[PDB]
């Protein structure tokens, strides 16, 4: 197959309690800016959020996947809302072993997926997969434009392990959302509207939308005259 | 003559088909369960007998889920009860995913129905022995 209705970056990054993630709200349709509406994060019970990107109808159906896991894990399951809900490292090893025998029976699922979340035992998790079944944790994940542009910003706010417990949900809150700006700066086919989920030991799912870019710098542009020696 | 009551899909010359009517009595020899409508939903309750001090008390649940607003609870053959809902849930999958609303309440009724109504029809399977009480909340 071939993508057709796509959404772009999705970023993230771990700190001292949870995980943050943001993606915004676009799907786009070659290069038409073509739906508005699109939200790509989907949360799973109260302690995972999933964010995706790559073709938007493969995501409508990782989605719907994802209602059938969270519904079966109920059955027959007393504890389905306490020691027996649903853990992000389970949700994540489904959908990794989905996305593998996908691309292994040559019909992929043409997405980027990242997990976010917080795990019983209050640890941060954090991974990646892929429309190949690649998976990779780090102290940040960005997918799209999001690797080439978040990654850098981000890494520089918890660059090894031992910056997560001296970030704050503060400084990471403010690290995304400048990011999420660095991509609608720099990014064809972002959207200046995107959602962003904080997973917290402590205070639990946050799950902020209608968000907007704010602050952009613009001015300079006005004395941006020609394209070399044009003076006017 | 006789013999009309030792295979299963048989008419019996007074138009029976007496092992239907011997799982019944599977089902009669059960637990006692209920089921009250009121208005706005309904109530399922069941008697687990406490065959033994040595069960952990409410640790043998009973009632069932199907999909997330079906309630189902039976009398007789606990294993068999097991089946038909694992087959009710398997149901209300397919017509969530091919209809995207969850199965409304009496289309979920005679999916039940016509699986527990196609083990009539063969002799080489014998009738499921449970009564079986269950509802829900739908578009109505
Ligand atoms: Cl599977
Ligand atoms: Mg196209
Ligand atoms: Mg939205």
């Amino acid at each position: 197959q071939q993508p057709i209705v796509t959404g772009t970056s999705v970023i993230s990054m771990k700190y001292d309690n949870g995980v943050i993630i943001a993606a915004d709200n676009l799907g786009s349709y070659g290069s038409l800016l073509r739906f508005n509406g699109v939200e790509r994060l989907i949360p799973v019970g109260d302690n995972t959020v999933v964010g995706i990107s790559g073709d938007i109808s493969d995501m409508q159906h990782i989605e719907r996947l994802l209602k059938d896991l969270v519904t079966e894990n109920a059955y027959d399951n007393p504890l389905a809302d306490a020691e027996e809900a649903l853990e992000p490292s389970y949700i994540f090893e489904y959908l990794a072993t989905v996305m593998y025998q996908r691309r292994s029976k040559m019909n992929p699922l043409w997405n980027a997926i990242i997990v976010a979340g917080v795990q019983s035992n209050g640890d941060q998790f954090l991974r990646y997969v892929n429309l190949l079944g690649v998976t990779y944790s780090s102290p940040t994940l960005a997918t799209g434009f999001g690797a080439h542009m978040a990654n850098p910003l981000l890494r520089k706010v918890v660059d090894r392990e031992s910056d997560i417990p001296k970030t704050t949900v503060q400084v990471a809150e403010e690290a995304i959302v400048n990011a999420m700006r660095v991509l609608y700066y720099r990014d064809a086919r972002s959207s200046r509207n995107f959602s962003l989920a904080i997973i917290d030991k402590n205070t639990g799912l946050t799950f902020k939308k209608n968000l907007q870019v704010e602050n952009m710098k613009w001015d300079f542009a006005k004395d941006i005259k020609g394209y070399g020696t044009q003076k006017i | 003559g006789t013999g009309y009551d030792l295979s299963n899909s048989v008419f019996s010359p007074d138009g029976r088909n007496f092992q239907v009517e011997y799982a019944v009595k599977a089902v009669e020899n059960g637990t006692t369960s209920i089921g009250i409508k009121c208005n706005d939903g309904v109530v399922f309750a069941v008697e687990k007998l406490i065959t033994s001090k040595l069960l952990v008390p409410q640790k043998n649940v009973k009632i069932q889920v199907v999909d997330r607003h079906i309630g189902c609870v039976y009398s007789g053959l606990i294993p068999d009860g097991r089946h038909l809902v694992n087959r009710g849930r398997e149901e209300a999958a397919s017509f969530k995913k091919l209809y995207k609303t969850p199965i409304p309440i009496p289309a979920f009724a005679d999916r039940l129905g016509q699986y527990v109504q196609a083990h009539t029809l063969y002799n080489s399977v014998r009738p499921f022995g449970v009564s079986t009480i269950f509802g829900g909340v739908d578009k109505n």
